[PDB]
């Protein structure tokens, strides 16, 4: 069994530089690499094959290199298109083996985040549930943190979080946060606040309403 | 016999042969005609591409001086029937080995174009081996009992084998020895319309390449890097002919 | 015009087969070797087998011998994976890949990929509830919109607006599994002038359940 | 000599579940190695042989694998009549060596032993000679241990024990100890005690009895 | 990655001596090592390749030596116009490699610097900068130290050296010290002094002047 050791399971870098990601092999496999690319939600798609040949498709910005035990692939100069998973492959002997996950992200330059929140929808709250969504979009770097205030008081229990990858167009992230609460205990309070604190500004970004007035 | 598995990238090697020997010459007041096969025309039977076997067509053509002979593969349009410009050696893969229509010359009405033809072709079978690459149209299943544990990929089963002109005699030769035109085969006894004669020769009897080598510098010991090595090839002739007035 | 259609997501209980299957790999003549790829969202890809029709050679891996069983039909067609005793670890996403003509190595060829989920309970399907904007302390400029999608099983769910209309300033976020069911949220941004000037309606498809269709009012 | 070394000399298993046998060489071998299958008093009977290939007669549900030095037998779903033992063989160079054995056995359920004493019978007493056996009957797993107590005190020298092997109907274990002793030693001791202790309870099942009262 | 590893940086000799310029690969390599000749602000020239064979030209007193992994170039016997820097390079494999420099030099020993300081220009005092210069002209051997006091207090930061290589006439060595401080901070100071230790004399040679006397 060769084992295929990549060096990082996370790559920065920015539009316009060149990246190296590098592949290590446990036993001589000559050229018989592979190199793969996976966007989420879809299946992978052949990127180098023989370890320094571009299969039909491919644009000459990718290069791979390497025989023996050490193969690297590189991109020279990059668009927001490549950010995906990039795995190597060995088959020099069975059973076939590919390297760990190896996601590329972009550097570019750190927005703030925009924040939405949205009160329980008439009709949930027909069904003896309410959940207060607080959506957090656009926003570089990953570091951010919610807040949940109920008549000022932070509230721990029934967060739900879910952060988004880097977004394959402007190198952005986007976060949902969830606070889910029964019926009887959203009627018996009124304020509900989402804060979202991050490091492009020094005052957290306040987003509220009021049960009464809404 | 060999070898276990080692299908790559490229497999291609530095390999020398010498071709099937091959002696004839005709004579006609028109000029001769060759066949060889090419890609055909598209084609036989519908519809779709790509990478599929290119189909065959015998195509004839006039025989032009330059022209490459059978060699010990056929005659066949090497560039347009083998894209990888790599299956036969360098002299014959981007050009058409020809091959003379006896048969198509014979059978014509006034035959001009074969007042006479003397030929003599010999080879045998050198050498084996087999293709790189996907085989287009492999062995059916019930031909082939698959193994194996390990094997399981059937191997390359395109094979060719390297031609060998044998052995070069004067007791053979067809030239340097003069021919009476007795009797003609066709209608055309020797008539040379138009005041023009087209005598085809091919002779693989005196094939020899000459090796010549040229000094860059002369370093104190030997050194490759000081000589260049150059190939040069000869052909020497002498048509002679006896010619009889004729009235109509 | 090389693509390859497999059989579908299926939810199966532990102890029970199933039975995947690929199209257009696997022709008379013709030739292909059909590889078999296994995706665990913590092993990464792993390897399964490798077939070739028009021979029916059969090579598997030692981790998978017994577990899974491959079978090619020359007609039409090809390939068949099928797993036996199905247990946890068997929950994933298995593609059916073929390097052009034949060898190993290559797979610029992949199936559309077949999620395969082993686990008891039983397919819930999604409460669609509206994310609509809050009295009149916001108006312009552009507002952002949302579905959120509670309590389903299993993943994944497909999650349009406008009917594929508008693909940009969209976010669909990762599901969170939380008391054995998942949730979902999305959010799509549009001008003030847009809505609700127009009608703006979210569907969520659940392939394992049902599709919904929810217009987004005040 | 290649040493034959397989890994568990028994294993435990259910009806339709999944079974592998390993089996280490000392040695690269190649694919010359054989399994077999053998049923108590019965002759082995060939199963796979070249590592991989299946002998005319054995059904699919047997696959065997490995190369060189590390071979395994698989069992994908199973039936009763597979209950048995297991031998691999390796016939690269003489001479010809085989594993040790690997018994393959149902799980069932787990019961608590019966522990039954009896005391010399009057007709064995005549002959100069006392023998007090113990029958633990219908216990699983197998681990179990047997003390005898004379007088409190633990006897050693003297005993005797027999281990039956998995019933074929209900799948339990039997176990028969016997202490023979002298008549005139018997005599001078009045307490008899044979304790059982198994992992189904924490504390020993106990059955004794006494000299002068019975 | 075969690297090429010469010895020493920088050689001493005299005209009509021996010179021997070693060079250590890290693989084997045979004999496909060459040897080249780098003079100042020209491009290098080959002299021996194939490790011992001279390339058309050169003369017989540069000689090439050894295979596998130990390598020299030997000069038997020197003229002025062989002080260059020499380099060996590997190409048995990708990628090819050179070794460090190697710097031939005359041993013409030795002189005591001549030590000049100059304090800031008028005209520059003019921009409000002020900058100390201090020369050390035709010194051997290279190790020298020089020592920057303001009213006698050494003066760390805002020193720029500049050593010059091996004069091509004398085999001299030379030095430029500029100690530059704003005007403000020059006229705050009367005493500044440039002192040169080298191994000539045993005490350090002491160039001073005082701002207000000059």
């Amino acid at each position: 069994d060769i084992v295929m050791t990549q060096s990082q399971k996370f790559m920065s870098t920015s539009v316009g530089d060149r990246v190296s990601i590098t592949c290590k092999a446990s036993q001589n496999v000559g050229t018989a690499v592979a190199w793969y690319q996976q966007k989420p939600g879809q299946s992978p798609k052949l990127m180098i094959y023989f370890a320094s040949n571009r299969y039909t498709g491919v644009p000459d910005r990718f290069t791979g290199s390497g025989s023996g035990t050490d193969f690297t692939l590189t991109i020279s100069n990059m668009q927001s298109e490549d950010l995906a998973d990039y795995f190597c492959q060995q088959y020099s002997s069975y059973p076939l083996t590919f390297g760990a996950g190896t996601k590329l992200e972009l550097k570019r330059a750190d927005a703030a985040p925009t924040v939405s929140i949205f009160p329980p929808s008439s009709e949930q709250l027909t069904s003896g549930g309410a959940s207060v969504v607080c959506f957090l979009n656009n926003f570089y770097p990953k570091d951010i943190n919610v807040k949940w205030k109920i008549d000022g008081s932070e509230r721990q229990n029934g967060v739900l979080n879910s952060a988004t990858d880097q977004d394959s167009k402007d190198s952005t992230y986007s976060m949902s946060s969830t606070l889910t609460l029964t019926k009887d205990e959203y009627e018996r309070h009124n304020s509900y606040t989402c804060e979202a604190t991050h490091k492009t500004s020094t005052s957290p970004i306040v987003k509220s309403f009021n049960r009464n007035e809404c | 016999s060999g070898s276990g598995g080692n299908p790559g990238q490229d497999n291609r090697v530095n390999v020398g042969m010498d071709y099937k020997q091959t002696q004839l010459c005709m004579v006609g007041c028109a000029p001769p005609l060759g066949e060889h096969w090419g890609k055909g025309k598209q084609c036989t039977n519908t519809p779709v591409q790509a990478g599929d076997c290119p189909p065959l067509e015998l195509i004839t053509s006039v025989i032009q001086d330059g022209d490459m002979v059978d060699t010990g593969f056929g005659a066949m349009n090497f560039a347009d029937l083998q894209t990888n410009k790599s299956d036969v050696p360098i002299d014959i893969c981007g050009t058409t080995c020809k091959y003379p229509d006896y048969l198509q010359m014979a059978a014509d009405p006034y035959g001009d174009r074969l007042f006479f033809f003397l030929r003599k072709e010999q080879m045998f079978a050198r050498h084996f081996f087999n293709r790189a690459g996907e085989v287009g149209e492999p062995v059916p299943d019930t031909l082939i009992i698959k193994g194996s544990g390990n094997r399981t990929s059937v191997g390359s089963s395109i094979y060719v084998n390297t031609p060998s002109g044998s052995l070069v005699s004067s007791e053979a030769q067809l030239f340097n020895k003069p021919y009476w035109l007795q009797k003609a085969q066709g209608h055309n006894n020797g008539i040379c319309w138009g005041n023009q004669l087209f005598v085809t020769v091919v002779d693989t009897t005196r094939s020899t390449n000459m090796t010549l080598c040229a000094s860059v510098t002369t370093s104190s010991t030997y050194t490759n890097s000081d000589y260049k090595e150059y190939m040069r090839h000869v052909e020497e002739y002498d048509l002679q002919f006896i010619f009889q007035l004729c009235s109509i | 015009e090389v693509q390859l259609q497999q059989s579908g997501a299926e939810v199966v209980r532990s102890g029970a087969s199933v039975k995947l299957s690929c199209t257009a790999s696997g022709f008379n003549i013709k030739d292909y070797a059909i590889h078999w790829v296994k995706q665990r969202p913590e092993k990464g890809l792993e390897w399964i087998g490798a077939i070739d029709p028009e021979y029916g050679d059969t090579e598997y891996v030692p981790k998978f011998q017994g577990k899974a069983t491959m079978t090619a039909d020359t007609s039409s067609n090809t390939a068949y994976l099928q797993l036996s005793s199905l247990t946890s670890e068997d929950t994933a996403v298995y593609y059916c890949n073929a390097g052009h003509d034949y060898d190993r190595g290559r797979f610029p060829y992949w199936g559309q990929g077949t999620l395969v989920t082993v686990s008891a309970a039983k397919t819930t399907p999604p409460s669609v509830y509206p994310l609509a904007p809050g009295s009149a302390a916001q108006t312009n400029s552009m507002v952002t919109l949302g579905c959120l999608v509670k309590g389903y099983f299993p993943e994944p769910v497909t999650v349009t607006w406008n009917s594929g209309s508008l693909s940009s300033g969209v976010h669909t976020f990762p599901a969170v599994l939380q008391s054995d069911l998942y949730t979902l949220s999305s959010s799509v941004t549009v001008p003030s002038s847009t809505w609700p000037s127009e009608t703006v309606t979210c569907n969520v498809a659940h392939p394992a359940s049902s599709t919904k269709v929810d217009k987004k009012i005040v």
